[PDB]
DNA sequence: GGAGGAGGAGGAGGAGGAGGAGGAGGAGGA
């Protein structure tokens, strides 16, 4: 199966 | 990036043939194109003449012809290579992890194979401009040492947010041979709907040495390991991610030697071979390549990931 | 808990073929599921197409399939870590002995490999408040040295029944390497049955240094070996144990070396390198380990099993 | 007792292979229980069908799979200590000499050794009300200082027959290290006929010294030794005796070390370090135990065998 | 075998 | 080779 | 109405283990 927040797609890392 | 294998459809492939050829496992144009007239014969619904005409039509919508050493030269300084977060070991790969190829590192316990998988699962999702791939992270694990807790402290190295890097990291474990090659086709359903950078299979040989235990296994065990690992050149011609596997050693009879046998040796594209050094250091040899000298770099494994040796 | 092997009844396996799978050793779905499709075949009355169809029903009772990492993180942050007794060792532990994973200990003699598994043998029942896990303890020992009244005194410490403790602790004595292994598979009969928490082999390789004496029994002593380490982590993954696997050492020709080669280093998670310090005090050193840095503590052997050094 | 070999014809063996049995060392049903399949597959006549067959059948005349804890300290806690004739020294062990398990007294010259052998060879006679346990003494002896005058001693102490001392130890003088463990064998068939409480080799490693001189021969010198000691725990679990060896010891070149390496440390379950005292007392230290504490004791070498500092 | 003491499930360890 | 007083079983030690 | 015939095609590595060995005197004085 697929994770629902695996279909996610990319989103750039913000920085911290 | 590819071309989703819906396109067909524009042009002359019925609908429910196309999702014939999804249950196959195909779902990029470039997928049915580099397969062979023999796979999709092997498809219950398609026949002879269709996929003749699925063939024609997908040759059209990808390249599969000549070009000229300039053209390819062109195209691939347009290449990525993600960042190992260590510059001594990046100045060895002369940029870093390439991408579209097989890469395989192997060493003895502790040598840092899933260490470095684990910093370069986050250097991938860095942006181009800090030596990343800007894309997802696929992790297939066979062995259960996947830790979280060590992409949080590359993230922070990076000073990235570890919520957001958690989250494009996608994490499968393997439990048998079987299962590993078959979490490689569900790769390629999610390589159309998201962007995947980088691919990792640690370890891609584990499984093979105790699943295939006896001794006429042998055939069986290197031919099951031949057929994951032209499916990984797939996906890695397909999306143009890296893929990333590890290896386990063995010890010289006649003094550490990979496994996988020539199967292993001749298709991956580039070796990399890690040795114990002192405290933290290790070292990384060019094992194998088709462009970088048989050269070595010192690297460590530090609290937050894979850096260069500190001292 | 794993769920019964009874389950795929409910699912359209015939009880007279779930029987046949018990007698091949197994006793839960997730061992069915985590099985490759060759194992099943190898069983007498299952043909090509039962396992096709107990492998489909299994898969869908279990997941494997891609998460993210988030999730990963969520779940792997409620694992339990059984305490060590010592606070100086479960520091460098970060938290204890950690389940669903093996770990091995070894060093020279005395150095406290069967005197911290009878510590543990105890502390895996306390509750998870007081750093335990709540379940049985197993232990599959090679030498002979298991002596319950070091259980004793590590139960008066902790202020537990004694005769309690006792009833928790599931002893085995194996007498050759077969026999080692067929002690694993009544381990997953049993851990079925009732909560175990901990399974301790001690030592996992001391009966395969003399099975396999000779030069050209070397490739069948670590096939048989690795095979036992594949099984480890099949309970592992099965129940969530912690296994806690003793190795001895040898000497460097060329200053100790642990042996089982190549095999026991790939396949331990945790590494831990035991010490002689001075009296009754040890140090143990993080050898190998994916999360842990290669650091040292020092705990001592005291009347009441492993605690920290008094002085 | 163990079960004569012969019970397996009640249980489908052919006499003929039961015979078979007999020439490959197996004169109890235990010792073919405890053996490997492999080990039965290198006799002659031998199949490796027989070999299931007459595994499964040993089987079930001894148990091995797990019990409690419980019934482990049970069947523990009856278990015979044979006295050293030393009140401080029993006190030391918490007992005496252990059956079962193999013990190991090593130090320099005049220490004792030989002298605690001596003491041990008789006070193993004596009824069990007395510290003893009622059987016969074997003196497997490499070095040839075997000295019936000093059982006479210690006999007159105990005030028993020293005519029927004498004929309760079995003495043999091993030449070198094949014949010593040639001689395992023949104490195999011997310990059925009749009772036997302990077992004595003195040196066990003497001899090793230079069988194997050579740099090259240190580990088919290790090997061999592990065979032997593994055929020791062999006696000690088949027939209960208690397995006494003796070491020699070495210089520290970085004071005193026992030779046999790692194989004789890991094997021994006790190990008895014994110094020189002032005159005639010597002084013995918990060198390693699964359930003692490191301590010390002060007994002396008398007129009379093994006894307490007479001061 | 099984004993038909570890047969019985763990019972949380009484204090004393 | 056994001898023939070494085959012979266990006796109790007389008193002396 | 009738009347058979034609072979061929290799491949696939893996597996560490094993310590031991002591020695060497000296220097008067109120
Ligand atoms: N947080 C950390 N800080 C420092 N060092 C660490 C940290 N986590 C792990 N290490 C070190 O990294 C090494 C583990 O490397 P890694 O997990 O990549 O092993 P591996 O090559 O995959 O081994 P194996 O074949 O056993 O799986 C060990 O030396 C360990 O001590
Ligand atoms: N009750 C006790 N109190 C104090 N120390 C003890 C006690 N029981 C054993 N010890 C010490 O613990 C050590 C024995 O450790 P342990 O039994 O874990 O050995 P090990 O590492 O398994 O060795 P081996 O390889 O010989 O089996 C020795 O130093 C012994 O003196
Ligand atoms: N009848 C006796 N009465 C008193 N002391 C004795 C007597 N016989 C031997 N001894 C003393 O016992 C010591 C000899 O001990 P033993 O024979 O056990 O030596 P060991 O430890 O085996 O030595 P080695 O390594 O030389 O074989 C010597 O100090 C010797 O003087
Ligand atoms: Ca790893
Ligand atoms: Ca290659
Ligand atoms: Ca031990
Ligand atoms: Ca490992
Ligand atoms: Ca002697
Ligand atoms: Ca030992």
């Amino acid at each position: 199966f697929v994770s629902p927040a695996a279909q996610k797609a990319f989103q750039p890392p913000r920085s911290c | 990036g590819p071309q989703p294998i819906s396109r067909l459809e524009q042009c002359g492939i019925n609908a429910n043939d196309v999702k014939k050829l999804e249950e196959a496992g195909f779902h990029t144009v470039e997928a049915v194109a580099y397969a062979p007239k023999k796979e999709l014969i092997n498809i219950k619904g398609i026949s002879e003449a269709k996929a003749d005409k699925i063939l024609a039509e997908a040759a059209k919508l990808v390249p599969m012809g000549f070009t000229t050493a300039t053209e390819f030269h062109q195209r691939r300084s347009e290449i990525i290579q993600i960042t190992t977060g260590s510059k001594e070991l990046d100045k060895l790969l002369q940029g870093g992890i390439e991408t579209g190829s097989i890469t395989e590192m192997f060493g003895e316990f502790r040598t840092g194979k899933t260490q470095i998988c684990h910093t370069l699962a986050v250097t991938c999702q860095l942006p181009i401009d800090r030596g990343g791939g800007e894309g997802k992270a696929m992790y297939i694990d066979t062995e259960g040492t996947f830790r979280p807790e060590r992409l949080l402290a590359v993230a922070e190295r990076y000073g990235l947010s570890g919520s957001d890097v958690l989250d494009n990291v996608a994490y499968a474990r393997a439990f048998n041979t079987d299962h590993q090659t078959q979490l490689l086709y569900q790769a390629s359903a999610m390589m159309v709907e998201s962007r995947y950078a980088l691919l990792i299979v640690d370890s891609a040989t584990a499984l093979y040495r105790t699943d295939y235990s006896g001794r006429g296994e042998l055939s069986a065990r290197q031919m099951h390991l031949a057929r994951f690992l032209r499916m990984l050149l797939r996906l890695a011609d397909e999306f143009g991610v890296a893929v990333v596997i590890t290896n386990q050693v063995v010890a010289q009879v006649d003094p550490k030697k990979p496994i996988g046998g020539n199967i292993i040796a001749h298709a991956s594209t580039t070796r990399l071979y890690l040795r114990k050094g002192r405290g933290e250091t290790r070292i990384c040899k060019i094992y194998d390549s088709p462009c970088l000298p048989e050269a070595e770099a010192m690297f460590a494994i530090n609290a937050d990931g894979v850096g260069d040796a500190k001292d």
